[PDB]
């Protein structure tokens, strides 16, 4: 019943038509707090979960500064990876940056990562103890160069034990209210016959979280690995989300095929079936 | 507000241990505080920092200690010498900020104990033209206070301490003179607080 | 040969008047840059933090317009105008855009100022009163550098072509010839102090030497006396047996 | 170097007619970022449409949500019209009530 | 939280 926190930084290059975007969003465990675009009329970092609302004019100046830091930190880098690839000044470019820090049940430092792309390419990625970084080509390798210079490895192992890992727990206090909750997923299944001969069973569930989530349709015992279809999970829109899965069954045998439904906020796997 | 230097100004004779005072106001958790050190004719640089409460960092026989709980950042020294003259500011970094906040300066303005006082005038010649004259008032202690000249056109140069190795015979000087075919180095020093005995050959 | 390389060094400007100031980064790896001011009163000021090529902004203060660009990754530059005070302007980086060591640049020094008052400085050498030879056993040199506007100088000694490090009495700050303008001319004075027997060697070359900063050939003179630009003014004297 | 857009439209709540309710359209699994959604009533383009925080998934994929407020009836219907680098024209998925 | 000093470019 470990925690988690993730800041998640985008930014897409529009040549000419102005300075490039920057779509910057926070997520703890699985739900979105914090939203910063270069775009909206704002121009400051942003609440999007009402429990970190409470936080006064400090953090947000604070806040907005260091994401307006890191917007510009990337502008530069857009074009500095433009000349490292020999890629034309006329076409849009996008850079991905993903980090975060692990608590465990208990509050401590389970783990940090970064990870960092280039047109949806790995590009630099932080490694296993946090004293080393693997560069995805010889391009990037030239970045990690420069970061094993000015030590950005040991400060920032600082950060992701030190700063990150307390402002989590603030932030899942500030809000166990409603961080904390284990929903559980409202089960029920469907059927439509798509033939006379062949018919669909698609089993549902809504409202549940976190969206970790198992659907494995059995057949008497047996996975059906190379017969089922499954959606991603997707989000309701309201904090809670959904999956289903669907097996084709051959027309009269709906009680041979079972689905079993496993969630931390189920007790016991439940297994439904026609 | 924020970074405040209570003390402008510092003087004390060489070997007096040394204190400035720097107090700040911070609203953010992350207290980054830094002492720079500009003397004349160079640029500042940095002198030490700290961010940990109740941390001693030590660089060059100065050393502060960051208080969290009293907004305190105090820069000491064992013994003052003639080469720590200069200016001193305190600056702190307040984490949300990009920019740094720094005070309005101290100026420690290390004197020579003079160990064998001797005060005296004297009057040079120019090497070109003989009759142009200045009046040297030197080899006094430390203590006495130069006057400015009561009269315009007498011109008098403030306290200056000098060296040298040739025995270590360091001492304070100063200068004054005029076009006035009227100044004499017996009345030029006026104003002064020149101690009774105070030499003055003919 | 440095970190930071910060051009003009020095600059007179009259009243009203533009100077622009530019500063080179030489290690990409500490790209955070900034421009700070010094004030006549000896204050520290932060101006401008600007991380990515075309970034401009404007602001005013006390006596001075500024405009900010960052041209590329270590070109920064910096335009004041419409001046009222004289100031000294840094140029910063560091590793980390808050909360690192802020290393500072040499500094460009303006001063404002009506260019038909530079006036350079005239240099006279005093040899040693006898008295304080015979009674002291030692050799007190004077140098008095008279008339000059702006305050921008620098005295050296220089003994048998060497400068010199003991013995070196600079005055701390210039005196006003005339206290009442604020317009005066300054003066300067200086102190070298040498054992008895080093200046009775007619050996010994004594050379008291003022840099004047001043203006430049590519500005003109007109009223009837010599051009006050930027030179050395120099005196000396030579050792004197007995 | 492009991957293409995942595309699902479903409603928030059970779908009930005559009860208010909120139409969904999930994205995910699209590069580059940029992307045109718009969600249909009957053929028409509904105005006030609010989307999600654009983000990404572990893959660098990106996944974003758009939603709007509406109510069923038995005589409407649903879509949502996609256009992205990856498709050469504008791909309608539709609602099924199921 | 985000970072608190932005570091080195690549």
């Amino acid at each position: 019943g470990s925690h988690s926190m993730r800041y998640f930084f985008t930014s897409v290059s529009r040549p000419g038509r102005g300075e490039p975007r920057f779509i910057a969003v926070g997520y703890v465990d699985d739900t979105q707090f914090v939203r910063f675009d270069s775009d909206a009329a704002s121009q400051r970092m942003e609440p999007r979960a009402p429990w970190i609302e409470q936080e006064g004019p400090e953090y947000w100046d604070q806040e907005t500064r260091n994401v307006k830091a890191q917007s510009q930190t990337d502008r530069v880098d857009l074009g500095t990876l433009r000349g490292y690839y020999n890629q034309s000044e006329a076409g849009s470019h996008t850079i991905q940056i993903m980090y975060g820090c692990d608590v465990g049940s208990d509050g401590r430092f389970l783990r940090g990562y970064r990870q960092d792309a280039y047109d949806g390419k790995d590009y630099i990625a932080l490694n296993e103890d946090l004293r080393s970084w693997t560069a995805a080509d010889m391009a990037a390798q030239i970045t990690k160069r420069k970061w094993e210079a000015a030590h950005e490895a040991e400060q920032l192992r600082a950060y992701l034990d030190g700063t990150c890992v307390e402002w989590l727990r603030r932030y899942l206090e500030n809000g166990k209210e409603t961080l904390q909750r284990t929903d559980p997923p409202k089960t029920h299944m469907t059927h439509h016959p798509i033939s006379d001969h062949e018919a669909t069973l698609r089993c549902w569930a809504l409202g549940f979280y976190p969206a970790e989530i198992t659907l494995t349709w059995q057949r008497d015992g047996e996975d059906q690995t190379q017969d089922t279809e499954l959606v991603e999970t997707r989000p309701a829109g309201d904090g809670t989300f959904q999956k289903w899965a669907a097996v084709v069954v051959p027309s009269g045998e709906e009680q041979r095929y079972t689905c079993h439904v496993q969630h931390e906020g189920l007790p016991k796997p439940l297994t439904l079936r026609w | 507000d924020s970074v405040t230097q209570k003390e402008g100004l510092v003087t004390l004779t060489e070997g007096l241990p040394v204190m400035l005072n720097c107090t700040y106001q911070t609203i953010y958790s992350n207290a980054f505080l830094f002492w720079y050190v500009h003397y004349l004719n160079e640029s500042p640089r940095l002198l030490l920092k700290s961010s940990t409460d109740n941390k001693r960092t030590e660089h060059q026989g100065f050393h502060a200690t960051l208080h969290k709980s009293s907004s305190s950042f105090h820069l000491q020294k064992s013994s003052a010498q003639l080469s720590d003259s200069a200016l001193y500011y305190c600056a702190l970094s307040e984490g949300g900020n990009y920019k740094y906040v720094f005070g309005a300066g101290t100026r420690l303005k290390v004197i020579a104990h003079i160990q064998n006082p001797d005060p005296a005038v004297y009057q040079l010649r120019d090497s070109k033209s003989s009759d142009k004259s200045v009046c040297l008032f030197t080899d006094f202690d430390s203590q006495t206070n130069v006057s400015q000249s009561k009269d315009s056109d007498v011109y008098i140069t403030d306290k200056c301490v000098l060296d040298m190795r040739s025995m270590d015979f360091k001492s304070n000087s100063a200068v004054a003179w005029s076009n006035k075919s009227d100044f004499a180095c017996a009345n030029a020093f006026n104003n002064s607080i020149i101690p009774e005995d105070t030499f003055f050959p003919s | 040969v440095t970190l930071l390389e910060q051009n003009p060094r020095w600059r007179l400007v009259p009243r009203g008047q533009a100077v622009n100031l530019r500063c080179i980064l030489k290690n990409s790896q500490y790209p955070w840059m900034s421009w700070y001011q010094q004030d006549l009163q000896k204050q520290l000021q932060w101006l401008f933090t600007l991380r990515s090529p075309g970034d401009k902004e404007v602001k005013s203060l006390p006596g001075a317009d500024y405009l900010a660009t960052r041209v590329t990754d270590t070109e920064l530059r910096l335009q004041v105008a419409n001046m009222s005070q004289g100031r000294t302007l840094y140029c910063t980086c560091s590793a980390r855009h808050s909360a690192e060591t802020l290393y500072f640049g040499s500094g460009t020094r303006l001063t404002v100022l009506d260019l038909r008052n530079v006036f350079p400085p005239e240099v006279a050498v005093f040899e040693p009163s006898e008295a304080e030879i015979s009674h002291t056993q030692k050799a007190t040199l004077v140098c008095l550098a008279t008339g000059f506007y702006p305050d921008h100088v620098e005295l050296s000694w220089w003994v048998n072509g060497k400068e010199v490090h003991s013995g070196v009495c600079t005055d701390p700050q210039p005196l006003k010839e005339q206290p009442a303008l604020n317009d005066s001319r300054y003066a300067l004075s200086s102190r070298l102090r040498v054992s008895a027997t080093f200046w009775q060697n007619p050996r010994n070359h004594f050379r008291c030497q003022v840099q004047f900063y001043g203006l430049s050939e590519n500005d003109e003179w007109t009223q009837d006396r010599a051009k006050p630009v930027t030179q050395i003014v120099s005196a000396e004297a030579w050792g004197r047996a007995d | 170097i492009q991957r293409t857009p995942k595309i699902q439209v479903y409603s928030r709540h059970p779908a009930e007619n005559g009860k208010s309710n909120f139409l969904n359209c999930y994205v995910s699994g699209f590069h580059p970022s940029d992307i045109e959604v718009d969600l249909l009533k009957n053929g028409e383009r509904i105005e006030k449409v609010e989307h999600s925080d654009l983000s990404f998934s572990k893959d660098w994929s990106f996944y974003l949500l758009y939603y709007t407020e509406f109510t069923p009836t038995e005589k409407d219907e649903y879509a949502c019209r996609v256009n992205h680098v990856t498709l050469s024209q504008p791909k309608i998925v539709k609602w099924d009530r199921d | 939280v985000v970072v608190g000093a932005v570091g080195v470019g690549k």
